[PDB]
């Protein structure tokens, strides 16, 4: 191994073509890894977009008593899911649904921004930006 | 085999019903077969 | 006519049937004599019981407790006779629970219960119960908060029937009728029950019309050991739990232990640490959360030892 | 069906009966025992916990 | 990925490399795709091992506590019962 | 929501029929041991 | 010069003084031997201890627990010798507490402690302790999290001194120096202590420079009974609590009970239910809220009974 | 308070009064100032009695639980100790 | 008399200090006077 | 006072020492006992709870 | 007693002057009882007014962190006092002080109106009406 | 709030003086038994 390692190091140091072959392979891989990240981010972005779209189909309660009850249930559902790191998307959706039902979203955002963990807030923040209808 | 049994025993809408029914079947057999009297007494 | 009634009654008596007992007792051997469910508690408890007589029965009891949903103090008194039994117990908060059972006939009994709470108007309640015990069957009708003040029958009514089909098999029925408010329609539910009983083992089932099923099996494992298994299924979501447990009858102590499919483990040890004193230790362990509830209690009966000349009154309608 | 005046009077009977049972039921049981027990205990001992 | 871009690293030298750089070159020998894919499997495999040990540990705790909570009171009650049987038998 | 008056009458009839069906079963049970006796005597 | 040193040392030895022991022990007879404070617990607990040797001492212990702030499991191992003692215990969550005591000289001891928690970076800590035990005094210096990485001394440092003034009276001193961050000034606190000790009774006091005063009295009430009272005053608001308790030493059990001016009552009963098994029952009752905490535990030492041929190693630096 | 205002009740009759009114007249006999002042003292006195009973009851509970929690374990431990002393003395 | 004692014992800023100090004085006297040995032993 | 590079290296030693003590301290104690105890226990019995 | 009661009843029924003397005494007392209630209400009103005045002298925190900390402390103090029926005035003062520090008093009022008991709300409601500076 | 640099130097001196006063007491205690001996011998 040492003889090969010495030859490999010697070739890399003194042979420019050997570096060029390796550098080309590394640069090619660097492109794939960045492209893979962007694909993963878009898929995550799609999930966030999908979650906001799903909330529109179920609809929201209209009466004050149902809105408060639904809000509490959504807050309770979001909080219950917030403890599980695998439900951050679902927890944010409950917080998003509740935020859309709460009469003063801006105040509730300040509560979530301080009481909800940042990983969930990051998804919820994009949900607010994606749902341009949120006041 | 296992795929058709594990799903219906731990990751199904009735998983809790199946576990309770199976456990009862074992417990009764353990008692009625006389093994319990030979072990617990 | 008596001609057919006498012939029918005679043919009935020659069948060798026997009274199967109350419907609520078809699972007693498991749910009360083996499982710990009815004995489990938490915190500290102390019962000081004074017996003043055995015929008529009369005893007064002071209970001190400090634990989950246990009232700090409870004073209870009871009086009994072969024809009647009256009991009342009151908490430090004034909640009074009472019982008054009277035998109008050896085969017919009236049971009256009250629960008067000063703090809550909803809590106050009254339950009237009538029981008949034939040679081979039992019939019962209950009326909880029966009222006609609104111009229509309201409250909760329950009818229970259990019939011995053969010397070992018993089949029964239960019916409920409810009307919480005259403005809403009455709700009725029916439950079917049955039991097969033998010296060594007993099998019972309780099927609700709602779909829930409760089944149990009890078997004796010798003179000092007996065990049973109880299963409950609900289809309100689908959920079910099965409990297996055993009971040991030693000379100075009784040990009960059980475990169920939800991962809970519990045990109860009652030990006669002295002639008038009995200790109780209860522990309930939830293996899914690793939390345990510990209960320690004591019972003292000073009066009974110093009055052996009169024996307990017979057939007190407890 | 039922007269409104009658419902008021009938409800009043429950209210009175509730209070009487709340206060009178336990002393009644103690009275029955004290006079019918064999033997008859002392008034002080009647509610002594263990003496 | 252009021959002119890679050609910028026309010259290199063994002495110019720093000790940290020479040590880093050892890691450069392994293909990044394989090492990246091996590291991924390593995380998944290491997580499974930790999950197995947590489950095995949690199961042993359950059996240990169950045997103690039931075996201890029973052993004392059963032992005391035998003494009464012995004393009664000696009569 | 609150029920309509005709729906209440429908419920009242339904409830009565259920309890009547129960009492019909109780009568069958009371007569059941004689039926069970015949089966043992049929063979 | 040795001429004065020898004459001084000789005059000192002829005074009949004795080593008063660690400052932290001036109230041991009350706060640990009589009061329940150090034994109280809640829930269920089980310690399974296996002794593998007595010289050198080596034993391994598994603790199972289910209660308030009790870790579900704790594995502990220790090794001891007349010159050293090493112990480590780890929770199910990986919190590792360790001790390593070494006798560089019979009168000089180094004690090292660590507390490594994976979950919290704040929790991790290290405590270095040095003790000297003269013929009539004890001196100690501690360094908790000592660091100079910021270019200045930081952490917590404690110095303790206790001197026997006469065969019965002991007077002492304690000093603390702290600097949590180089950006803020150092904080120093001093505490004065003293004790008067006799065969029948012991009196102790601990005065903080902050104004708080802790005083205690211990007295023996015969060969099987001893009792003590402990008082604590704080002037941070003005608050004070006084605890009175007694301890009974029966053959197979030790009973401790105490009550204090805040209305709390607690008792601990340790009973040798078997030769290797010891039970513990603890109950703490708060009379102002009527709430009680019940604790039941057990200790098992299988190894010790089967190896009587080697006796415990002397002066293990516990 | 005008003679003309009070004069409006010029005529009254014994039969015109209803049973409830005739019963209410009995309460009218007592001066309202005294009855109002007596009722006030009654509330204060009744409250004090309830406070005294609550305190007396709460004190008795404390003594009962204290004696039990301490007397019960001690009585068992002390009793068992005496048995060992008796058995050892019989040797 | 009582007015000057009850106030300083239960409704004063140092009421908790006085109660703790007085209780300690009694406890020590109860032990040291030999009454405790005559009752608890 | 102290060089910034030195503080990084010194801090690294604590980080490494912390991990070693976390993993190595208990096995070390078990090793000392197992080799120096009188008698020497079995590897299986060395951590058996009561057998 | 019965003879006097019969004579008293007979006199009241047949003697108008006897009724007039009694009626005058009853009417005179009726005035005093109503006047006493008004005096009690004004004294209670003065206590409410006094409580609002006292809050102005202590002042309120200006920083956001102190306002939130003070708000939580006032809510905690108000809630702790709200459990004692003798501290309803002090509890309302803490809720009033907090309400004055909260950024959106209208939303907090809806919380208090539903979470705080009516006896405290009645005092707090008058405090809001008395403190015309509350937004 | 954060302390000023001159206040820190004042605290550092104060802290040092306190510990120096403690060590002065420890020296007195170490010498205290000989002092107590003299008192018993003065009479
Ligand atoms: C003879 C003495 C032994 C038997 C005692 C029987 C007591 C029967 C009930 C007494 C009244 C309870 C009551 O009013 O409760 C509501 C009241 C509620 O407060 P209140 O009285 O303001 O409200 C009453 C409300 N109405 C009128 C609608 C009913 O609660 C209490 O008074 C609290 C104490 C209840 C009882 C506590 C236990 C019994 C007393 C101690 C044990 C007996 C002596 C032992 C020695
Ligand atoms: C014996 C006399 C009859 C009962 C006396 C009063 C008992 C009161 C009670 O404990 O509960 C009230 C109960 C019911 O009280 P209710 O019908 O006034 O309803 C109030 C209680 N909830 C809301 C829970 C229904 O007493 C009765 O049921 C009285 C009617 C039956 C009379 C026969
Ligand atoms: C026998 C097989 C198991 C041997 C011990 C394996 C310990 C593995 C482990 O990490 O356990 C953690 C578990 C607890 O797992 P846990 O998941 O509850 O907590 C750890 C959580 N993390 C990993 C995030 C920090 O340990 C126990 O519960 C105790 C295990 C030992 C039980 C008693 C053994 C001796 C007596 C027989
Ligand atoms: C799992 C439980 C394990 C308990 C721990 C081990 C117990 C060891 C007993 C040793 C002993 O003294 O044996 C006495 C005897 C051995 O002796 P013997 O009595 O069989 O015969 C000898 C008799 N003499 C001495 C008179 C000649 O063993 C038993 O009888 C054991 C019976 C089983 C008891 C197990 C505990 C209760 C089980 C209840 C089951 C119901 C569900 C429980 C759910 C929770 C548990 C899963
Ligand atoms: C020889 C076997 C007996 C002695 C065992 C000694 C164990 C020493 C510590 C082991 C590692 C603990 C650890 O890494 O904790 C942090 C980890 C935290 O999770 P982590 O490993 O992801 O984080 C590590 C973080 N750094 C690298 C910064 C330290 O916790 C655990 O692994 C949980 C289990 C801790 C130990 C549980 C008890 C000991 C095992 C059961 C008893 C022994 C066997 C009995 C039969
Ligand atoms: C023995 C070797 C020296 C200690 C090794 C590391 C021990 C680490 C530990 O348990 O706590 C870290 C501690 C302190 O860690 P630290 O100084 O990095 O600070 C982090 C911890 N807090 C925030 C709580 C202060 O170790 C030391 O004190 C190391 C310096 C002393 C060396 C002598
Ligand atoms: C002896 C003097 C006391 C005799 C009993 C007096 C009971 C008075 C009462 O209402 O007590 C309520 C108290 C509790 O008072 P409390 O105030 O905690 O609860 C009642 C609250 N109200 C009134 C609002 C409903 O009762 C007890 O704590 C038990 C009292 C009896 C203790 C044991 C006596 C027998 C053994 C000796
Ligand atoms: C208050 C506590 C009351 C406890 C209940 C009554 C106990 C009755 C004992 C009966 C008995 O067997 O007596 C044995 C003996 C009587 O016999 P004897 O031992 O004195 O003499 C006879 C000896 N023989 C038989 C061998 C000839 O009494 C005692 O020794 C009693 C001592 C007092 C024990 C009280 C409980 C512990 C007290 C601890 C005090 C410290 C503070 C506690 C704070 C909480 C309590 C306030
Ligand atoms: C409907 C659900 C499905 C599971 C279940 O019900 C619920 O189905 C039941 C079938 C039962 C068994 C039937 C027959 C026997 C043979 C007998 O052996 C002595 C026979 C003797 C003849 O001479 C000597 O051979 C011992 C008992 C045993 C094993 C029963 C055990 C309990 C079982 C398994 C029941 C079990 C709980
Ligand atoms: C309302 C529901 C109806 C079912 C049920 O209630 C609920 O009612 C009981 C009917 C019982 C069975 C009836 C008869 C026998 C034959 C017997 O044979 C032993 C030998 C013997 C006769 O040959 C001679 O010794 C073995 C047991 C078995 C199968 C019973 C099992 C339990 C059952 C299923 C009970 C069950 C709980
Ligand atoms: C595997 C896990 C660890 C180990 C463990 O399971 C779980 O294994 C169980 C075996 C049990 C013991 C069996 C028998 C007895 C004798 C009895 O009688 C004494 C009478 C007296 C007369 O003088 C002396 O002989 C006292 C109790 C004791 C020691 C049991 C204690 C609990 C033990 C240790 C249990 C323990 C928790
Ligand atoms: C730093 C603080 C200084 C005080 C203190 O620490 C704190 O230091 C101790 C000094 C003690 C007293 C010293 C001497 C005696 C004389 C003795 O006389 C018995 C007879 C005997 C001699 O004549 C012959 O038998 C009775 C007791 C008494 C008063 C001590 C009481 C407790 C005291 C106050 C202790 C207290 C805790
Ligand atoms: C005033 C309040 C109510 C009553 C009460 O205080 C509070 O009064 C205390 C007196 C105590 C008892 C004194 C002595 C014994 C004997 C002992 O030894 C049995 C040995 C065995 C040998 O075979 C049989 O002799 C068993 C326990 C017992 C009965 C005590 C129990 C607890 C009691 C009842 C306490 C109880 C709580």
């Amino acid at each position: 191994v040492l003889a090969y390692a010495a030859y490999f190091d010697y070739q890399r140091r003194h042979n420019a073509e050997f570096r060029r072959q390796l550098r080309r392979n590394e640069r090619r891989q660097a492109r794939a890894e960045k492209d893979l990240a962007e694909a993963s981010a878009k898929a995550q972005r799609q999930r966030i977009k999908q979650a906001v779209d799903e909330a529109k189909e179920e609809g929201f309660p209209t009466s004050a008593e149902d809105k408060e009850a639904f809000f509490l249930e959504q807050v309770q559902a979001g909080e219950m899911m917030s403890a599980d790191p695998s439900k951050h998307l679902e927890a944010a959706l409950c917080f998003y649904k509740a935020l859309k039902v709460y009469p003063t979203p801006g105040d509730l955002i300040n509560i979530y921004d301080k009481t909800v963990s940042k990983p969930i807030l990051d998804i919820l923040a994009e949900m607010i930006a994606y749902d341009s209808s949120l006041r | 085999p296992i795929t058709g049994a594990y799903n219906a025993l731990f990751v199904s809408e009735n998983a809790s019903i199946v576990r309770s029914v199976v456990a009862f079947g074992l417990a009764v057999t353990f008692l009625a077969s006389g093994w319990a009297e030979a072990i617990l007494s | 006519l008596s001609d057919l009634y006498d012939a029918f009654q005679e043919r009935r008596q020659k069948l060798g049937l026997s009274n199967p007992g109350l419907v609520e007792n078809i699972a007693k051997e498991v749910q009360r004599d083996v499982l710990t469910t009815n004995l489990m508690f938490s915190g500290l408890r102390a019962d000081l019981t004074k017996a003043f007589s055995l015929n008529p029965l009369f005893q007064v009891s002071h209970q001190f407790a400090m634990g989950e949903r246990l009232s700090p103090y409870t004073f209870a008194a009871l009086y009994g006779t072969s024809k009647m039994f009256a009991q009342g117990n009151i908490d430090d908060q004034g909640n009074l629970s009472t019982t008054f059972n009277y035998r109008w006939t050896p085969s017919f009994t009236t049971k009256t219960r009250f629960q008067i709470t000063p703090g809550a108007t909803g809590q106050d309640m009254a339950q009237f119960e009538h029981e008949y015990s034939g040679a081979d069957f039992t019939a019962t009708i209950k009326a909880l908060n029966p009222s006609f003040l609104e111009g229509g029958l309201t409250g909760i009514f329950v009818g229970q029937y259990l019939q011995s089909i053969t010397p070992k098999l018993s089949l029964g029925l239960e019916a409920v009728w409810q009307r919480a408010g005259l403005t809403q329609g009455p709700d009725t539910a029916i439950s079917y029950v049955g039991r097969y009983k033998t010296e060594n083992w007993i099998a019972s089932a309780q099927l609700q019309a709602q779909g829930a099923l409760n089944a149990s099996y009890w078997q004796r494992l010798g003179e000092k050991v007996q065990a049973g298994v109880d299963m409950t299924l609900s289809v309100n979501t689908k959920e079910g739990i099965t409990t297996f447990g055993a009971k040991y009858d030693f000379r100075m102590s009784t040990f009960r232990a059980q475990i169920d499919t939800k991962g809970k483990l519990s045990c109860v040890l009652e030990k006669r640490v002295a002639a008038p004193v009995m200790m109780t230790f209860a522990a309930d362990v939830d293996h899914f959360t690793q939390q345990a509830k510990v209960g320690v209690g004591i019972s003292i009966e000073a009066g009974g030892e110093e009055l052996q000349d009169q024996q307990p009154a017979p057939n007190i309608p407890f | 069906l039922g007269a409104d005046s009658k419902q008021e009077r009938i409800s009043k009977l429950i209210e009175i009966s509730r209070v009487v049972i709340h206060y009178g039921y336990l002393p009644m049981i103690l009275y029955l025992g004290y006079t019918r027990s064999e033997p008859k205990p002392s008034i002080i001992r009647l509610l002594s916990p263990l003496s | 990925d252009t021959d002119s871009e890679i050609s910028t690293e026309s010259n290199f030298d063994p002495s110019e490399e720093t000790l940290a750089d020479r040590l880093h070159a050892l890691r450069d020998m392994v293909p990044p795709a394989y090492r990246g894919w091996i590291y991924h499997k390593y995380e998944q495999t290491t997580s499974a091992v930790r999950k197995a040990l947590s489950f095995a540990g949690r199961a042993a705790w359950t059996v240990s506590v169950t045997a103690l909570l039931v075996g201890v009171p029973f052993s004392l009650a059963y032992g005391e019962d035998q003494q009464y049987a012995a004393m009664e038998q000696e009569q | 929501p609150q029920p309509s008056p005709e729906e209440l009458r429908a419920a009242e009839a339904e409830a009565a029929s259920t309890i009547q069906r129960a009492i019909a079963t109780a009568a069958v049970l009371y007569l059941a041991p004689f039926i069970v006796d015949a089966v043992y005597k049929m063979f």
